[PDB]
């Protein structure tokens, strides 16, 4: 009774076949890069409008890699977008060394992981590899973890 | 009138795995559910259920 | 390790051929009937019903999954769960694989020899239509090949797939071997370049970019009619080479392992004639014919004794399998000569007369048609 | 164990299977009966030949099998059977479900020391029951020394001996070794001054191994790799492979020789160097399969037929196993029809006997019965 | 060497070799079983249909087969035949033609009890009555000579015949036995040769100073196994220039196929039964020489058959045949083929009546001439 692993190891894709959720009814304002956190700025007709994470926002999900929706290499303004709201996913990071297992991550500007000492939110899942003179980490996203401030 | 139900699990590894003799694990797990249903019907007849009236 | 057989079936063409080569030829060969009054109407009804493709994939799924069932719907004014009265009438036949078939009702009565074979089967096709039930006599069940009774009982009386794990990984390692062969051919020759102090240069700089750009341009233009210059004191440019041999023979040996495990030989699995002999492929194909007929006798026939009583009205019949051989005009003209003069060379002096001689001459499948009469 | 090999491996499958099924499907003939069409009708109406195939296969594999026949009779199945020609069904059981119950050893009978009562325990949540001797037939495998015969409860031995088992096993190991021999054909070695002092599982080591992977993935005929002259060296070593196919063929030849079935059936590969010698190999195969059929298949015949035939005296003829052909059978019919009536015109050999001869020799010339 | 007391006979070695190995199985059983299944035919009898009917009713030929098999293997066997007679089983037999059964025992259960050396009867010097002790917790008993037949194997020097109690020797003599035995050692050496084709050596200065059976050495061999498993054509391994080197040594293989073939030829030469029957492989280089090889095989099998099969016939027939004087003859043991018997029947029917029409040769004997050679021509009895 076990969960299979997923082989390709690139930023912006899913790392396991555990319970995951993909919110595919969204549109982008500005440009978004695969493997970055996004935030919900508004809702029109059951569609969520997302943008790259600013300072002071609450992350909602992580952009997801697809080879039909995004032929350019990144997500462009006015495009339908895939966002992962629950599951394990490879994220871009600016950190230098792996944090403690099952710690709480903190997101800098642009939707990159820079902290490992948060109070509550998403947690580190134990994966830490290297990409392009930069690193990739593995994050565990949960649905109601970050709550929008009143 | 009420409805009753349960379920059971099995793995392909255990399915491929064999035993020296006796009924297969799948058949035994399938008979266990039937016995459980019959026993629950009997206990509903002879003991009732206060929350379900 | 092993995966779902359906994954292999629609992906590897070798599995396609190894599972489909026999039943297709088996059914397309045909059969002949005896004890009937005539045969033109038999052919007319047969190709009017045109259910042989359903027969084909019935046998294919029986071979692949180890079990398949067919349900025949009869032009009868009763519910289908009831048993069937005698009669010769049918309107359709359709096949389900092993997944959608199950036992529902168990009969083990002492007097009837039907104890041990279930009376009612549960069928669950899907396609948002409710699963339903069938009496015994309406369906026929066809399995794969024989297996030990311990596994027969464990698989609920189902055979095993022909693609056993030995055959599976024998097929699997082959593609690995040609991947290795491609890598071997790619790595035949390698050029190395040594420039003193190259390590000191730091990475991801315009210096390294220009260096590798220069390397690309200078590599692109080497050849037989061109020359290369290097600095004698601070660099050297060397070449290393390795040979390739025995690879075609090794791959051929892998193919021989595949054919030995499968049981169907090269003129059909590799589709390569030997070329070194003129008329041994006929012997090879006749051995293939022998084996396919031997396998035909144990599976194809039971379907026929299941189906004929529902389509034939006459009481007593028999089935014959034609000799599996593609005839040859000149040779068939010759054989017609031989047997036409044998049938009427010496019947002139005994009681063998015309009303039976004509039946004989039509017993052999002739190109000589003739109207019925005296 | 032997069951594991049988239902797992395919070469053992072939070695145990190829003989019984072709054996039975070869066909046969009966003599002393009035006619053959009704015999064939009852035969294929009873349609028990795949059960017979499976019985023979299991007897060959495990060293023993049992066949039970149920007769149309108004008596309990424990009692013996009265004379008659009836049976309503047949069933097969493997080696493990049939045992001994009681002994008959009266001196007067020749049946002393022979089992009268068998205990059969198929399982399937039904009570094991008891069978009289006359109702069932027991089949064995290959002969074994009496010291082992009495030790195995008077029951045969498996066709899959230890020598055959390990001979089969060694082929797979040789195949594997051939695969790694191919994989280890060529090796590249890379030497870096001080590369040892690099600390384990750090970013430096990870970057180094990634760089190695990238530089190796781009090597080939049309690409070149540069290395620092003073500190690192990239060399290549290689080996040759030859004779492996002949080694493999020798191992297969050992398998063939020990098994006893020849190449065009076990390797199933025409030699190609000769046009018409595979026919002689195939006729030797027919010789051996008939030689083995006469030992085991016939007892099935005289156990089965007396329960179906009411005619008193009959015999069994084995159809000559030879692959037929239209052309040669056409000219055979020519030769034989001219032989049957070329010179019978002058003696007492008349039509009532010539026709009987002509329809005893299986023709394509059908003919109504009559004078 | 000490052996278990219950199994302490010659069957502990020759029996084991027959049971386990398969080539010995073949060498023992290929000749007798085909030998007997070839069949025989009789002359001087009124009819043969009832003869064959009673023959198959008795259906004793599997017993004959393993009788010959144990005689060939153990060097001797015995058969006991019981006849429908109203007397004690010790006494000799009156003339008659009956049977009620026959069964075979091996060499180990037969012993001589009563010996006659009377000068008047030429039957001196041979045991008159026998101990037979089969076992199965039943009393051993006595059999008169006239009822039983003893079957022997291969001839041996008379000085050995006396010490073997008038019993031959096993065909599996030690020359053949160890010729078989070293073959397995040969395949083992061949497999080891294949395994040792290529070797890799990894040398690390200071590696000697590593402490044994600790986590350090465990991790070192872990890394060695991991790096070894990931080497290949498409992948390379790095090493340190100062402290370690990685070399590979290779060896060549050749000639072992024909070497094993020569060992097989030695096996065939000492066995005496040839290639298309022992190795079951056709030569492939010629079309129709295996046919000549096979009638040479038939020649040798008939040559052996004349010395062993026939005495069983003369021992067994006089107990069933009511006929007074009969002759036993053997079919020409060659596979016929539709085609060939079709034309042979053509020439035979042409020869039997092409020219007899001018001589006193009449139909009542021409018919006998024509169906004496067993045809596919069934012929009704009559004139």
């Amino acid at each position: 009774y076990e969960n299979l692993f997923l082989r390709p190891a690139c930023p912006g894709n899913i790392s396991d076949t555990s319970t995951y959720n993909i919110d595919g009814a969204c549109v982008a304002q500005g440009d978004i890069g695969f493997g970055s956190a996004v935030q919900v700025v508004g809702i029109v007709d059951g569609v969520k409008v997302v943008a790259a994470l600013p300072d002071g926002g609450t992350p909602y999900g992580i952009a997801f890699r697809s080879q039909y929706e995004h032929l350019s290499g990144k997500i462009l303004d006015g495009e339908v977008c895939n966002v992962v709201s629950h599951g394990r996913v490879w994220t871009l990071t600016s950190l230098g060394e792996a944090p403690s297992l099952f710690s709480k991550l903190q997101f800098g500007s642009g939707g990159v992981v820079t902290g490992g000492s948060g109070s509550a939110g998403w947690t580190f899942a134990g994966g830490f590899v290297k990409h392009e003179d930069g690193y990739i980490i593995e994050v565990q996203v949960k649905q109601n973890a970050f709550i929008a401030p009143p | 009138v009420f409805r009753l139900g349960n379920a059971y699990l099995i793995s392909i590894d255990e399915i491929k795995a064999g035993q020296a003799t006796g009924r297969p694990l799948s058949t035994r797990k399938a008979s266990a559910c039937q016995l459980a249903h019959d026993q629950l019907v009997n206990r509903l007849v002879f003991k009732g259920s206060a929350p379900h009236k | 390790a092993s995966y779902h057989v359906g994954s292999f079936y629609n992906d590897n063409a070798t599995a396609k051929r190894i599972v489909d080569v026999i039943p297709e030829e088996m059914v397309t060969a045909g059969f002949k009937i005896s004890g009937v009054k005539d045969e033109k109407e038999f052919k007319s009804l047969w190709d009017s019903y045109k259910i042989d493709p359903s027969l084909v994939d019935a046998l294919c799924w029986a071979r692949l999954y180890g079990g398949a069932a067919i349900v025949a719907i009869i032009n009868d004014n009763r519910m289908l769960t009831s048993p069937v009265k005698p009669g010769a009438k049918l309107e359709g036949v359709r096949v389900y694989d092993r997944f959608a078939i199950t036992i529902e009702k168990r009969v083990t009565n002492a007097r009837s020899p039907r104890y041990g074979e279930p009376e009612i089967y549960k069928v669950s096709p899907g396609d948002n239509i409710q699963p339903y039930l069938i009496h015994h006599t309406r369906i026929f069940i066809a399995d794969g090949e024989r297996v030990t009774p311990q596994m027969r009982k464990q698989n609920q009386g189902w055979g095993a797939s022909v693609l056993n794990k030995s055959l599976i990984d024998a097929i699997c390692d082959y593609d690995y071997c040609e991947s290795l062969a491609t890598q071997i051919l790619r790595r035949k020759q390698q050029a190395v370049w040594k420039v003193k102090g190259l390590a000191e240069m730091c990475d991801d700089d315009d210096a390294q970019y220009a260096a590798r750009l220069r390397l690309a341009q200078v590599d692109d233009n080497s050849g037989v009619g061109r020359a290369i210059g290097i600095d004698a004191e601070t660099e050297e440019y060397d070449v290393l080479n390795s040979d390739i041999s025995g690879v075609p023979e090794f791959l051929s040996s892998k193919m021989d392992r595949i054919v030995s495990l499968s049981g169907i030989h090269e003129i059909i699995i590799k589709n390569k004639n030997v070329g070194g002999v003129s008329a041994s492929q006929n012997t090879a194909l006749e051995t293939f014919y022998k084996l396919v007929d031997r396998k035909r006798e144990e599976d194809y026939r039971p379907l026929l004794e299941f189906l004929l009583p529902f389509i034939v009205d006459e009481q007593e019949w028999s089935i014959e399998f034609e000799p599996l051989s593609v005839p040859s005009k000149k040779e068939e003209s010759e054989i017609t000569k031989n047997n036409v003069e044998s049938v009427t060379k010496a019947i002139t002096e005994q009681i063998i007369d015309l009303e039976e001689a004509r039946d004989t001459l039509r017993s052999i499948a002739p190109e000589f048609k003739l109207k019925d009469g005296n």
